[PDB]
């Protein structure tokens, strides 16, 4: 079934494999190639959990874990039970995730529309792929990688953080927030904007784009405009993302000491080093 | 225990809230159809919403949605197929008929109006007190196609008022006419203005306006509509 | 060319704005004009609405400020050079448990947070005010105050109604960077591990589905910006090419989809319960669950 507007714009072309091959529809969804490979390497990820629930012995959905190789194993390959699962469900879930993505450029290749979500994704992405592939990578082993589990990933981010402290003191971690949390305000304020003028009070008009500026200036003397909001929602979004995967790559590797002891370069710099009083002194 | 009590409690919250905006997203487009604008027998599980109304300014009606949908135009489209779910291929030339990527909707045929009932946009000569303030002045340029050819020539701006934006270029073609150029499908650069998505040859083609100092909605969306079918549609002349 | 910095820049006269009901008295002139921010945003500064709400609001505003750093300039033994090297390691505390909800402790230990405090409450009720007075002057819904409230609501919980209910003014935030992060460390180790706090969870959820949704709001409305998606409210009115692009990307790629007017309320939503979720798993730790560990093996 199709939207009302639909029929017009479910033409020929698009695709960046297979030609015509795979350029149809189910319901709703587009296929495309990288539908066809989604369905596969989503379909053999489930069905892998659903072995290792297994191996574990177990069917509650907040108890099936699946853990990746133990340090002992380094970066190399591990048996099935022991680590190979997660391997081989890390590779699917990132081949998934991949093809998700490129199936997302073909229906903006079909719609004439820019590439500017699947672009977005791909910071998503990097940030898994930083928490399973690169981190681990660069610092030798498979097991320090999350597992796959409901309650048993937050130990991961608990036993993770405490490692180096409190995490809180991680400077890439303070920008990374700060941009979550400007995030929030600005989608609140967004939403509700829009919504304050398309909903005025009980008698009257649709407000115009120039009393929702209007509103702004006068609470706090800026207006960002229709355009630069929807940019600044992607900037922010996509900079708390950055910020978190630069936060844990660094995490490590680069320092992996206390992240509180971090702050002692600005204390120590010598022109206050020394002067007595204060907090440090 | 009040703790489960408030989570118990919130859990049924948040299953309402997300069926009544699962319902207010239902305001356009529905109910759905079949390929052959039928209404389609599985709607799914969300009832559509009581209307709203929405009343518009100037003096320019009211909105009620939902309400009973129609696209308002021909559609130069078949099937392809015998059966559900394939694509639809262009009857003439899809630019032209306005389908696939080169879609536009029957938007009202007025210009879109400022918060004074004045036009939005505006081409900058009649825009007093408008002016270029940074960045390459792209008035003059020459403009060049996909194709590597020059189609016209830049003679203004079209600016958002209310925005201070650049919204169009005013492109003047060989035979002396213009067209609007949306501002996100043009590159200005120091000597030219470039245009991925037409070749030099579909510059013609582009939607013309009736009255040469302001646009409707219509028209924009013919308009932009046909420069962004340029990029899956110019496939016999396209090169970076 | 992918639209996130502006090619060309325009300016023409001032926009003065809507009038409808708002006091023009209490409206400054125009500010200058950033061609720094006109590459992102509009480059108009101003003009700012200031009647006697807002100018109560600035000044306890302002007053909560100077009183935190007047305190940590004391800390400081009135240095300069200190000040600096030690800025985010100086904290105005409460009171100790001892003066419980009272007001006699000395300013030196207590009384100064509380007066501090004082105008911080001040200031943002009053800022609230001023959330629901402007859209009121200009016939707009009050939107953007409902949702401030949510907000407001986990601020009010931390320095105020929780503390309340424990009995003591020692249990709310200390003003300073570093101190508030080690406050907010410690209250998670005191209540048994904030990670079985169900309502942490929805916080975070909604934490991370605010950018989920902007990132894909965003990017949508930029992708779709060549057939002006961004002029929602006019796409709201009288839907384009721009809103059914839109939908039908997601509706393709997920199997459903929003409209122009709804993804706000999808926004709104997402954003909102932030802080409404997070506000209840902050009031009930303490007052009804002292560990969430123990509550959850239990759910009682
Ligand atoms: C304790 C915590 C205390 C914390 C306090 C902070 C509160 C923060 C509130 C958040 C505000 C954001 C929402 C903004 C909004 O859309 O509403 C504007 C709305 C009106 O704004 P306006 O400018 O005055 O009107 C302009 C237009 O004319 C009309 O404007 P409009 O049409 O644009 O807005 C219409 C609005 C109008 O809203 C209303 O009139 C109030 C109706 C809300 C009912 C709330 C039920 C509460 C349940 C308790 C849950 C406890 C959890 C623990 O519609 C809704 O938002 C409806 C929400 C749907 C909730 C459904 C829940 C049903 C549960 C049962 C389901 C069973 C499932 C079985 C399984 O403001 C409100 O009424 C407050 C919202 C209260 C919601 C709760
Ligand atoms: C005790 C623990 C420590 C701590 C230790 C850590 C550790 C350890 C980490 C963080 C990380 C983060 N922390 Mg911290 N952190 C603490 C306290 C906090 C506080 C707070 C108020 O106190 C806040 C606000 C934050 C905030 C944050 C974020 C900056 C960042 C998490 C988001 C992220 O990376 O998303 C990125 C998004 C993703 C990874 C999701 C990717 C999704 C993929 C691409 C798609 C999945 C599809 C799915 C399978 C589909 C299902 C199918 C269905 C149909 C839907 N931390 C405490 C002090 N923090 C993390 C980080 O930066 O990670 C990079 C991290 O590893
Ligand atoms: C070691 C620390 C503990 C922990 C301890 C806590 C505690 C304690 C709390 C949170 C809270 C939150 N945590 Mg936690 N948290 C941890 C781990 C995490 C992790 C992670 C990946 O590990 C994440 C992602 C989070 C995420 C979150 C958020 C979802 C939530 C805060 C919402 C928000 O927007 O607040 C920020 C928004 C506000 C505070 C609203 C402020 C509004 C006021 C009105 C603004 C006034 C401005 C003022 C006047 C200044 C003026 C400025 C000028 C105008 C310029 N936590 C670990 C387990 N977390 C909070 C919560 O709700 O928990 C349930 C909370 O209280
Ligand atoms: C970069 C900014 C933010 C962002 C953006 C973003 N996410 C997106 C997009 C964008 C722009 C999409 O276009 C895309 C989408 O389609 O959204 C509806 C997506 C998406 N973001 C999603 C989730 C998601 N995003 C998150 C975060 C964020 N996304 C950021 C905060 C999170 C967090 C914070 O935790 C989650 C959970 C999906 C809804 C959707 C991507 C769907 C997808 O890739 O589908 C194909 C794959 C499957 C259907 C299933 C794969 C199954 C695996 C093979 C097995 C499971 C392995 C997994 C590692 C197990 C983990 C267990 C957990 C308990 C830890
Ligand atoms: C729904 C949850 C999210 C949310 C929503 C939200 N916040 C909001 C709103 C909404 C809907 C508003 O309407 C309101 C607003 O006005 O936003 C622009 C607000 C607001 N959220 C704010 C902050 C804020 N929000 C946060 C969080 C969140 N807000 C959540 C993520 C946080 C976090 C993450 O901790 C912060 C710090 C403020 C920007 C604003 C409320 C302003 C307020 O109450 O102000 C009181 C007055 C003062 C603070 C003035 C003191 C000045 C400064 C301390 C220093 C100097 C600057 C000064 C203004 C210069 C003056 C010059 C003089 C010479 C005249
Ligand atoms: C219908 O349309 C609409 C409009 O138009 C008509 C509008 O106008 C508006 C209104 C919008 C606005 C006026 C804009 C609102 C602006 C914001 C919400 C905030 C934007 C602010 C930023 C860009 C800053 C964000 C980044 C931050 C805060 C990070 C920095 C903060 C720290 C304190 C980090 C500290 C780091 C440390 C400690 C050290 C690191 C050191 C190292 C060496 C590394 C809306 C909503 C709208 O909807
Ligand atoms: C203004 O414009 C805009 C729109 O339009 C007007 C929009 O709609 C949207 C989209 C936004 C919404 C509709 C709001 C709701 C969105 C969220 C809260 C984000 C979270 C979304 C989900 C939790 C849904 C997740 C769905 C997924 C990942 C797909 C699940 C699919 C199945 C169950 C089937 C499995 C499919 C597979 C494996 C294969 C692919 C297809 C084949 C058949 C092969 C935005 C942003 C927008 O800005
Ligand atoms: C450069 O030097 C000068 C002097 C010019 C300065 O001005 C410098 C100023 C500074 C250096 C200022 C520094 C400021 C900070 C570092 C501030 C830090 C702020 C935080 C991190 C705050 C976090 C959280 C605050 C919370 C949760 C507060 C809540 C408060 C309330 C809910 C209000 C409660 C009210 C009370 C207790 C009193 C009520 C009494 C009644 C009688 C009603
Ligand atoms: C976090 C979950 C929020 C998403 C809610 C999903 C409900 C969408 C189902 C809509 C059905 C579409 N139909 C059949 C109406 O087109
Ligand atoms: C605006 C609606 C969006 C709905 C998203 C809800 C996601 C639920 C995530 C599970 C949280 C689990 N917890 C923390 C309750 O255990
Ligand atoms: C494992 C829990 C995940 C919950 C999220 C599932 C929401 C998917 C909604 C898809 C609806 C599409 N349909 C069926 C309407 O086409
Ligand atoms: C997806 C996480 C499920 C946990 C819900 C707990 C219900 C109380
Ligand atoms: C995401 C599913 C959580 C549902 C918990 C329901 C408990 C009543
Ligand atoms: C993510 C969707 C949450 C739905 C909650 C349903 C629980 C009802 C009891
Ligand atoms: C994927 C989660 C869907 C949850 C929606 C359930 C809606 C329940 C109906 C409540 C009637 C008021
Ligand atoms: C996909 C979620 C279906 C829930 C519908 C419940 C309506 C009653
Ligand atoms: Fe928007």
């Amino acid at each position: 079934a199709l939207l009302s507007f639909e029929r017009k714009y479910r033409v020929p072309g698009g695709t960046l494999v297979g030609g015509n091959l795979f350029d149809f529809w189910v319901g709703p969804f587009y296929v495309g190639f990288f539908g066809v490979a989604t369905f596969f390497f989503a379909a053999l990820g489930i069905i892998l959990i659903a072995w290792s629930a297994v191996l574990q012995g177990t069917w509650n959905p907040q108890l099936i874990s699946v853990y990746p190789p133990a340090l002992e194993y380094g970066l190399g390959g591990a048996p099935l039970a022991k680590g190979g699962l997660w391997q081989i469900i890390t590779i699917c879930a990132t081949g998934a995730f991949v093809s998700w993505a490129l199936r997302e450029v073909e229906i903006c290749r079909k719609l004439g529309i820019g590439y500017h979500i699947p672009f977005a994704f791909a910071f998503a992405i990097l940030a898994y792929l930083t928490l399973v592939l690169f981190r681990p990578v660069m610092m030798g082993a498979w097991g320090y990688a999350f597992p796959y589990g409901i309650w048993t990933h937050l130990d991961w981010v608990s036993n993770t953080g405490y490692t180096y402290g409190n995490f809180h003191y991680n400077p890439a971690h303070m920008i990374a927030i700060s941009f979550f949390f400007t995030n929030a305000l600005a989608l609140a304020l967004h939403g509700a904007l829009v919504l304050s003028a398309a909903n005025p009070e009980k008698g009257k008009e649709m407000r115009t784009p120039d009393h929702a500026a209007t509103f702004f200036r006068d609470l706090v003397g800026y207006s960002i405009g229709t355009l630069g909001i929807h940019r600044l929602g992607l900037l922010l979004s996509l900079s708390a993302v950055f910020f978190s995967a630069l936060c844990m790559i660094i995490t490590g590797t680069i320092w992996f000491d206390q992240w509180v002891d971090w702050w002692q370069w600005w204390v120590k710099l010598p022109w206050w080093a020394n002067i007595p009083g204060g907090i440090n002194g | 225990d009040l703790a489960s009590l408030a989570i118990y409690s919130f859990w049924i919250f948040l299953a309402g809230l997300i069926y009544y905006l699962q319902t207010e997203n239902m305001r356009e487009g529905y109910p759905l159809e079949n390929e052959d604008g039928t209404p389609a027998a599985n709607q799914g599980p969300f009832p559509l919403p009581k209307p709203k109304t929405f009343i518009l300014p100037h003096g320019r009606g009211t909105l009620t949605v939902p309400g009973p949908e129609s696209e308002d135009r021909p559609i130069a489209l078949a099937r392809t197929a015998v059966s559900e779910g394939f694509p639809h291929a262009p009857t003439g030339d899809p630019m032209k008929d306005g389908v696939g990527p080169a879609s536009w909707v029957a938007r009202r045929d007025l210009p879109e109006l400022d918060g004074h009932g004045h036009n939005k946009i505006k081409p900058m000569k009649a825009a007093a007190g408008f002016h270029v303030s940074a960045g390459k002045n792209p008035i003059g340029l020459p403009v060049r196609g996909c194709d590597l050819e020059i189609a016209g020539k830049v003679v203004d701006i079209w600016v958002d008022i209310p925005e201070q934006m650049a919204r169009f270029l005013e492109v003047e073609l060989k035979d002396g006419s213009t067209r609007l150029l949306p501002m996100q499908m043009v590159k200005v650069q120091s000597n030219r203005v470039h245009v991925n998505a037409l070749s030099s040859d579909l510059f013609a083609g582009i939607p013309t306006i009736k009255s040469p100092t302001e646009v409707t909605l219509l028209e924009e969306d013919k308009i932009c509509g046909y420069v962004a079918g340029g990029l899956m549609y110019a496939a016999p002349k396209r090169k970076s | 060319y992918q639209n996130i910095f502006s090619q060309v820049q325009v300016r023409g006269p001032a926009d003065l704005g809507m009038t409808e009901d708002v006091n023009l008295a209490n409206r400054s002139g125009v500010g200058p004009f950033s061609t720094l921010l006109g590459w992102f945003g509009n480059a108009q500064l101003g003009p700012i609405y200031l009647g006697s709400l807002g100018v109560l609001s600035l000044f306890s505003g302002l007053m909560w400020f100077f009183t935190i750093g007047i305190w940590f300039w004391y800390q400081a033994g009135w240095n300069p050079a200190v000040f600096l090297r030690d800025l985010f390691f100086f904290s105005l505390e409460p009171p100790a448990p001892e003066y419980g909800l009272s007001f006699a402790a000395p300013l030196k230990e207590g009384g100064l947070w509380l007066i501090a405090s004082f105008f911080m409450f001040v200031a943002v009720w009053s800022w609230w005010g001023r959330t629901y007075l402007r859209a009121q002057a200009l016939g707009m819904g009050k939107h953007t105050a409902w949702a401030f409230l949510s907000a407001i609501w986990l601020w009010m919980v931390l320095g105020f109604i929780r503390p309340i209910l424990m009995g003591s003014w020692s249990e709310a935030v200390p003003y300073g960077i570093f101190s508030h992060l080690d406050w907010t460390n410690n209250f998670s180790l005191v209540h048994g591990n904030l990670f079985y706090n169900p309502f942490h969870g929805l916080s975070i959820a909604f934490l991370y589905g605010s950018a989920l949704a902007f990132a894909m709001h965003g990017a949508t409305i930029l992708a779709v910006s060549r057939f002006g998606g961004e002029r929602e409210l006019e796409q709201i009115a009288d839907r384009g090419t721009a809103a059914e692009r839109a939908a039908l990307f997601w509706r393709w790629t997920m199997g459903f989809n929003a409209t122009m007017e709804g993804i706000h309320r999808w926004a709104i939503w997402m954003a909102v319960l932030v802080t409404l979720t997070g506000g209840i798993g902050i009031l009930l730790s303490g007052t009804v669950v002292d560990n969430w560990y123990v509550w959850g093996q239990n759910h009682g």
